[PDB]
RNA sequence: AAACUCCAUAUAUAUAAUUUUAAUUAUAUAUAAUUUUAUAUUAUUUAAUAUAAAGAAAGGAAUUAAGACAAAUCAUAAUGAUCCUUAUAAUAUGGGUAAUAGACGUGCUAUAAUAAAAUGAUAAUAAAAUUAUAUAAAAUAUAUUUAAUUAUAUUUAAUUAAUAAUAUAAAACAUUUUAAUUUUUAAUAUAUUUUUUUAUUAUAAAUAUGAAUUAUAAUCUGAAAUUCGAUUAUAUGAAA
């Protein structure tokens, strides 16, 4: 019933001979939303990443400073504010 | 058929039908709620040739080609030359008719 | 209101009156009244050439038009009875009712289909 | 179609000018089919009949001399009277 | 209006007041196309019986309001 | 019951200035048959079989009695009794009638070669019926480099009709193709099977069947297509 990987005999690490797990890590450049680059060590092999949604473009982190897209595309000739004002009578609710 | 064996094809077919068509059939009956006593019954010309044709068709359907017309023609030529399981079936029918000699009513 | 079912005082049709019939008739009258206007509004709406704001306004107006302005809302009732199934247009009658009339001789010519 | 296109278009435009019919070479939705449709309203309105038809009420107006009897109405009245008599009349309507 | 030309299916609503002050819009339309002008407005769309509260995300922009208020109850069988 | 009746048939007459033409027609009025006659062969003057000569002469529809089934209908409609009368009567907005475990009828499409698909413009061959709450021709544009086909859009020519349109009927028939099928292909030669033959090499249980199911894009009707409509395209390609 319980899904498992059944253990083999464990390998005896002798006292003193235990070595620390130094994983393989690359120096990875993260360019944030704006052009601020930051180096971070990372295990996945990718020298450069550029981020779209970060703290540097989120309103919470700087208060002082594709269905919708599809809709925009195929109702473009009409150009859809003035339109809101036209189609917003607040009597019926 | 004609191309394979150069002699009137219609006549040859008619001959084949005559050969193959079993002259009588052991028709089954209920027989007043008892043993189903079979009787030899004579056949109309059409019935005789109808029996023959179905067998001919069956034997043609065992031949190779895509076109049925070709298969049919090959079968007809074979029958003209003198080789079929249809003949064997006819013989068997005749043997079965021969058993039940006096089961015929009017005699 | 109290004095009438619908907004506008329309006449009752002659002969067989029914609630459904009454409802239909009124609707038909309102359609007849406001046919040209509706057409004009539709035209204004479905126009690539005209200003978009105007077409939007026309569309809104069309949307806001009542139940009784709609052509699609009209349903051919039987006139003798008040049924709305198998209503033949050539004599505004229901199936059974038509047959009854036909056999009597009310539809002048209609007669048994003998071939 | 060996004959040129532009010439044919010009001819078509000329023909359109001659008659009243419009000339739409681009093939854009003009809205012509909305208006040009014959309006069917009066015929639709005339479905149930002529509402001004003579009734029993009028048969008193036209011929006061003849004391007519509407039979169905009289029957209905008699039924109502019978209902009243045997305690099966309509309950009095609420006003509020 | 489905066809790309002549769309979308626009209906009158109390939109601007909802935008100013968070008052949900009780729609009995169900055939009004959602627009970009109301994403993040609270709608209360009719279900036949009871009005259904929905907050319109940016994924809903193409669809009708009635598509998010499911009218029939989820079918089951009484295993007797 | 049969017969008179209608449709259809054959013939005759009438009418149609044979551009509303289809006279090879349409429609009024007749006549015509529930066919007749004779020679024979069986059974008793007749009746069935056969043969012959005379004829266009052969069908379908409507009509389904009395009684019964307390058969069906108070949801075509009406009426008796009974019940409701601020509600069981009346109007609007939305939803439902299209819900889905199993089951039951009717159909449709299928499971490929006596059977499916492409194509066929001096356009192979019909009938019946509809078009003032309309029928929509030609032609242009897009899907689509030619164009045709099919589908939409553009715009209404003609006719409210033996005159124009719906509408070049379709199977048929003919060439081509067709996996399962190394029962084929293509490289060489080969030749009096040349849209083909032979030789030697390589070509290793749902398809080039079916069209359910779904994704996206468009179009149509309508004021409105989410529940819940119809097309077209590009994919998807269950079961059988
Ligand atoms: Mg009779
Ligand atoms: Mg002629
Ligand atoms: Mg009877
Ligand atoms: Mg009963
Ligand atoms: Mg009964
Ligand atoms: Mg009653
Ligand atoms: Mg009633
Ligand atoms: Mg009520
Ligand atoms: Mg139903
Ligand atoms: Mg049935
Ligand atoms: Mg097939
Ligand atoms: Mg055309
Ligand atoms: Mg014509
Ligand atoms: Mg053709
Ligand atoms: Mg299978
Ligand atoms: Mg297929
Ligand atoms: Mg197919």
């Amino acid at each position: 019933t319980r899904i498992t990987l059944p253990r083999r005999p464990a390998k005896k690490i002798q006292l003193g001979k235990s070595r620390p797990a130094i994983y393989h890590q690359f120096n990875v450049k993260m360019e944030l939303s704006d052009g601020s680059v930051v180096i971070r060590r990372s295990q996945y092999p990718k020298g450069e990443i550029r981020l779209i949604q970060d703290q540097r473009n989120n309103p919470l982190w700087n208060p002082s400073r594709g269905s919708l897209d599809r809709f925009n595309k195929r109702y473009s000739s009409l150009f859809s504010t003035v339109e809101l004002s036209e189609e917003n009578k607040k009597k019926t609710q | 058929v004609y191309c394979q064996t150069r002699q009137d094809p219609i006549q040859a077919l008619e001959k084949s039908l005559d050969e193959l068509a079993p002259l009588m059939m052991t028709k089954t009956f209920n027989t007043g709620v008892a043993k189903a006593s079979v009787i030899p019954v004579p056949l109309n010309k059409r019935q005789r040739n109808r029996i023959a044709w179905n067998w001919i068709v069956q034997s043609a359907n065992q031949r190779v080609s895509s076109d049925f017309a070709v298969r049919l023609g090959e079968e007809l030529t074979a029958i003209a030359k003198g080789t079929s399981s249809a003949f064997e079936k006819r013989d068997q029918i005749h043997k079965t008719a021969i058993a039940h000699r006096a089961y015929i009513q009017l005699k | 209101m109290g004095n009438f079912r619908f907004p506008i005082k329309t006449k009752l049709p002659p002969g067989f009156i029914n609630a459904r019939i009454l409802r239909d008739n009124f609707k038909r009258q309102q359609f007849k009244e406001n046919e040209i206007l509706v057409k004009s509004l539709k035209f204004i709406a479905r126009n690539m050439n005209l200003p978009t704001k105007l077409r939007l306004e026309a569309q809104l107006k069309l949307n806001a038009l009542p139940n009784y302005m709609r052509s699609t809302q009209i349903k051919n009732r039987c006139v003798d009875s008040g049924h709305a199934r198998f209503v033949l247009s050539d004599f505004r009658l229901c199936r059974y009712q038509f047959r009854e009339n036909a056999l009597k001789g009310n539809l002048p010519g209609v007669k048994k289909g003998i071939w | 179609m060996n004959v040129p296109k532009a010439r044919l278009l010009k001819v078509a435009e000329l023909s359109a000018k001659i008659f009243d019919q419009n000339f739409n070479p681009s093939g854009i939705r003009t809205g012509s089919k909305i208006l040009n449709e014959r309006l069917k309203g009066p015929s639709v309105a005339s479905y149930y009949g002529n509402p001004d038809i003579l009734k029993f009420r009028h048969l008193k107006t036209l011929y006061p001399d003849i004391e007519f009897v509407d039979l169905e109405e009289q029957y209905r009245l008699s039924m109502v009277e019978a209902k009243k008599r045997r305690g099966k009349g309509a309950p009095k309507k609420m006003k509020k | 209006s489905r066809s790309v030309w002549k769309g979308p299916n626009i209906v009158p609503l109390p939109i601007r007041e909802a935008m100013t002050k968070g008052t949900p819009i009780r729609t009995n339309a169900r055939a009004a196309t959602i627009l970009p002008q109301f994403v993040g407005l609270k709608f209360q769309i009719h279900n036949g019986k009871e009005y259904v509260p929905i907050e319109i995300s940016e994924d809903m922009v193409g669809h009708k309001l009635g598509e998010f208020a499911p009218t029939r109850k989820r079918f089951s069988y009484t295993q007797t």
